[PDB]
């Protein structure tokens, strides 16, 4: 019933095929837990890597992984990250699969190094940035309790809380309007786009300090997905 | 107290780099951006004053009478389109007055953002000296509130004079079904 | 350091498990006190417009005059007691308002977390507009200041109209000692 | 001339008396500096017990060792906590007997976990929530220096600094128009009172976060316990 | 909330031991002064309404007329000498109003801490009441605006009362540069 | 071209010679990177340090090891802490020798301890603190961007950016209309004397914590000392 887990099932091959000029799989990629551990891997993203000496989201840990461990060249991954019609995503199906890995898993970022804090931080001041034609900072439309756009009930977002924990628990998602499985860089991407901004960069840094102050407000949110939206 | 680091300047610079001819102007913050975006909204006295004065000077009135046609003020604020890089280029901006605003009472698609703006002309007498006020509100709301979430509509360039002088009318015409 | 503020209610709600009859609603907020609670009293430009509309719109004037007895407005001054916990049953509320003001030049025991309200009436020649506006200030201290730490009395049940009306006697009355 | 002391003597001979099913003292009770270290532990109360998982002011650590050393059941002392004529309490007493063997040492809390940020956090929201009938907060009353209600002057709560010094480093105390000596969880349930909020059970979450947020405001106060107000 | 350290006061104190005759008392903070530094200028509006009361009571205006000699206070703007424990005795302190504000168009060398005060009586029309409103301003600006940067001139004795009708002419008079 | 460099000269040979009753060098004294250690020094205090249980800026803790290592009287040297007419300052000389040999470094002082946490919340105080006749506080001149005093342009230094960055990485500096070269602890005492304030002492706790407090804000910031203003 729920047409995410088409994507989990995609994903979960993907996982396990030899690519690359190595010709191995991604089996042994680490993201955060140990070497080829997936179960509560996407919970505790994104956090410092000691090999790249960044702090990393799912998406941008498995293009480094792609890059490293399989020889796979990235560039037509960041060049079409997101599903059409008639086109499949590596990325969103990977992302599917492994975020499965942490379904009933609670979320929990810890902000253990000097790299995470400034990442937190990073995140926190592009939140409350206002910029371009409308003026809109995510803060706009996600910094206060019960207001909506339209119809469009809209989460506060810069507390930690229930709404940041149903939100975040609640991505990767199906979007049923779109007929595709999203990520959280295609929501950043939609946001951005709505804010009258130009587009992120697939896997940039932006990107990731956003999701890192979003994922440390939903801490303790479990994590029920893919979701349908 | 906690503050944003340096290196958030050049995040930015390094995370939007395929550009829209023009569109990196969207990344750079003017003073008013700056100020609203590290008070979170909540500037000081000295600091309002000052933005309020700088916003007031950057309005442009009508030559003539304030008020336009009601029914094409209510298509600028019934219209969210316009500005997005996904938005074809020809794209007529709207104000998407509805995003934020209650406005006809009878439509339930309203956001609530914004207070609720039914009855707007009619409380106010028709008054044509509060038209005017309402022209700037619509046209650099930030004249009159510091750090406003609404847009700064005029000086953005988001919408023409005469799309101003529609909404003000959709706002104070008593034909206006948000007066009626 | 951040908090949950849905945890900030759940923890009042299970720190305050012996509720007196008619008392369990004293642990709600309503959208005012959450407001000033979460900024500290300090609303942005935006929020203090919020707050102070909303508040205007509940203020009850009286049907005729709004001066009653300063005699009677000097007990509701005086009088620290009622509302709490402690109290017998019948106990009459006052306004405490000597708890924070000075009011009648001659009481030495009054309080400074609010201005001195010494010849409030005199100081403004005991005009009858400015009796309506101070009714107001007292019924609803928030319509004229966003987040203001007087108490709301008129809104929140705390004084009768006829308090108010007597209270507002004591801060007008030529012949209140207030104005001597 | 200090009738706090009695009640210090009490606590002292509570301590080593044998009670609860375990039919044992409290003598093994860790209040932070390691099981029966009594020095300096009022001084660096409240804060994160692993043991627990929860951050403890005195009282509530009290009731907790009676609960797991002695295995004396804590719903008599909650009920009545504090004394009366003809009534003494234990918790009273055992309070100011440990208070004051922190007299001389220094106020110092550390929020050293996310559990104690997140308690003081909450202390903090504590004290500016705006609430019940008349409006009130904390910071209604100790929000600003210099003031005073009717002719009792109030102590600024909401920054550190002398005032705040001063009154954390005196309680507990002699109450001289109460004829007893009263704890913080005493003073808090007055406050409370006088803001026509309900009375606040004894040792809640609440009146531990209040204290945390207190005590962070009082670090560098002087103890000098029991004290007489 | 981020806190400001109790700590602060003794580092103060005992930081600042070489100590010019009374000297002490320019390390004692007012509670104006006090406020605005916890407040990092933002006070409440409660705060705010408390610091503009405090400090408008304390301005005192001319008995006379309030315009003294515009060639005189074009000195006093000039001037930024005085007060500093490096100026010898008898040094005449200025306003050093330039420092912050444009004031004659056609000097160039003029800060930008303050607004532009080119034509300052022409565009109020020379008002009495105006200018009555700036000798206020200059002598206690934090009566109008709480927390203001500008220094209080008038209240903390930078500037006599001379001084501060002659800067006025230096803004008012019609044959000032100012307005010219 | 600079004539800072003759300071530097000047700190090389200070640094080597013989002093005090110890009749040794400078050269074991410990400036943060370990005993001798000048590379990189500069740019990463004020630091604590353990020997002392203190947090130190340069001036500070070279007076430090002239007393402990040389046995040299340092109460000349605060007394007449900068150069003038016909005098050098050592103190001057030496700080241009090791900010020099920090020179292309890029500044970053880590809040590693709680007592450079705390000294780093003593200097934002002083920094917003308004005192004296014209109520001036660091923030009434340097708490905006793109402002200036008559033709001066102002840098800001309440927030880390580019203008802090600037400022800290081009001290110590050789000022052109003073013909010395001056250190941060020169800038301060004149500061403070522009804002109608007493003196500082030199190499006092409150020059520290402000130098703690905008050297932070300066991190980043590629050191290049001495400069010419
Ligand atoms: C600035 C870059 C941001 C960021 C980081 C986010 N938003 Fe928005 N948002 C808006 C609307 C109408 C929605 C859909 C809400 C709904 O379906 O009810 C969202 C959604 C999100 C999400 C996902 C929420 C979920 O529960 O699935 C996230 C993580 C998110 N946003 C983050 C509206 C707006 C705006 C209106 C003008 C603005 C500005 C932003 N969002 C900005 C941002
Ligand atoms: C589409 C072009 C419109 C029009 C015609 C108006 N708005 Fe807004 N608005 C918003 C908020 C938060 C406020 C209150 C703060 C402030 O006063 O700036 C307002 C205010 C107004 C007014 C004044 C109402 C009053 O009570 O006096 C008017 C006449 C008005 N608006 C018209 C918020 C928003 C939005 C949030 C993203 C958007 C979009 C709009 N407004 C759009 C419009
Ligand atoms: C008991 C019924 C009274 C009455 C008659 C008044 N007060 Fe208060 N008040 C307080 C504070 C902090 C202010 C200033 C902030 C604000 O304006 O809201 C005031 C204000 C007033 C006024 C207006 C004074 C003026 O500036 O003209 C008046 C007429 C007034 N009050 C009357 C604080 C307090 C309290 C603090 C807990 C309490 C109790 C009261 N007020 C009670 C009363
Ligand atoms: C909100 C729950 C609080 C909290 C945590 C505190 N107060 Fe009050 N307080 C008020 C008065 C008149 C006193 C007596 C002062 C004295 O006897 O000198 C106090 C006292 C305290 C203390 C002890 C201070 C001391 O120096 O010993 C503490 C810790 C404290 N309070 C905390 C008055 C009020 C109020 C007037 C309406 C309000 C509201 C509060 N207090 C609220 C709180
Ligand atoms: C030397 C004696 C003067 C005189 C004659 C004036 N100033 Fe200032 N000022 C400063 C700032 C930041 C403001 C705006 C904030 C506020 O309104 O308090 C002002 C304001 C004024 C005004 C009012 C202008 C207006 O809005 O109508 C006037 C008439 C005025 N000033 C005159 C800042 C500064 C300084 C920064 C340290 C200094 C020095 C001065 N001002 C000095 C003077
Ligand atoms: C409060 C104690 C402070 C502190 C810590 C600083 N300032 Fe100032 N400052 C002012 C002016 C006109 C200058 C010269 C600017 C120039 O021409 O380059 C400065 C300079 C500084 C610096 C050096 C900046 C650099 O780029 O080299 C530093 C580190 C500094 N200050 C710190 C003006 C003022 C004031 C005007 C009335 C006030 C007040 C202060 N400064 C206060 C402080």
């Amino acid at each position: 019933a729920n047409p995410g887990f088409l994507n989990v099932d995609r994903g979960e091959v993907l996982w396990s095929e030899p690519r690359g000029t190595r010709n191995v799989s991604l089996e042994t990629c680490d993201l955060g837990e140990g070497p080829g551990k997936l179960e509560g891997a996407y919970a505790h993203l994104p956090r410092y890597f000691a090999d790249t000496g960044k702090v990393m989201d799912l998406e941008q840990r498995l293009l480094w992984c792609m890059e490293t461990i399989q020889g796979r060249d990235t560039k037509p991954l960041v060049a079409k990250p997101f599903s059409g019609p008639g086109r499949t995503s590596d990325m969103e199906d990977l992302v599917a699969f492994i975020a499965n890995k942490s379904d009933g898993v609670k979320i929990k970022v810890a902000l253990a190094t000097p790299q995470e804090k400034e990442m937190y931080a990073i995140g926190e001041a592009l939140f409350f940035r206002r910029s371009s034609i409308n003026d809109f900072s995510c803060s706009t439309c996600h910094g206060a309790a019960g207001k909506r756009i339209r119809l469009q009930a809209l989460p506060q977002l810069d507390v930690p809380g229930k709404d940041a924990q149903l939100t975040m628990a609640t991505w990767p998602t199906y979007r049923v309007s779109q007929s595709a499985l999203r990520t959280m860089q295609h929501r950043m991407w939609d946001c951005y786009r709505q804010m009258r901004m130009p587009a992120p960069d697939y896997a940039s840094e932006a990107v990731t300090a956003l999701t890192l102050y979003l994922t440390k407000q939903a801490e303790g949110g479990e994590l029920k997905v893919p979701s349908i939206k | 107290s906690a503050v944003d680091p340096a290196r958030v300047d050049a995040v930015v610079k390094t995370s939007f780099t395929k550009l829209p001819e023009g569109w990196e102007s969207r990344l750079q913050q003017d003073e008013t951006q700056r100020i609203c975006s590290v008070t979170r909204n909540n500037p000081s006295p000295e600091q309002a004053a000052a933005i309020m004065k700088a916003e007031e000077v950057r309005i442009k009135f009508p030559a003539g009478p304030v008020l336009g046609s009601w029914k094409d003020g209510a298509k600028v604020a019934q219209n969210g389109r316009g500005g997005q890089f996904s938005d074809p280029p020809g794209t007529v901006s709207g104000g998407n007055c509805y995003a934020c605003h209650q406005l006809d009472p009878k439509e339930v698609s309203y956001g609530t953002l914004g207070p609720s703006l039914v009855g707007y002309g009619r409380e106010r007498n028709f008054s044509a000296e509060d038209a005017k006020i309402a022209f700037a509100k619509v046209y650099d709301a930030q004249a009159s509130l510091a750090c406003s979430s609404m847009p700064r509509f005029g000086v953005n360039g988001v919408l023409t004079e005469q799309q101003i002088k529609d909404v003000v009318a959709y706002l104070f015409d008593p034909e206006s079904p948000v007066n009626k």
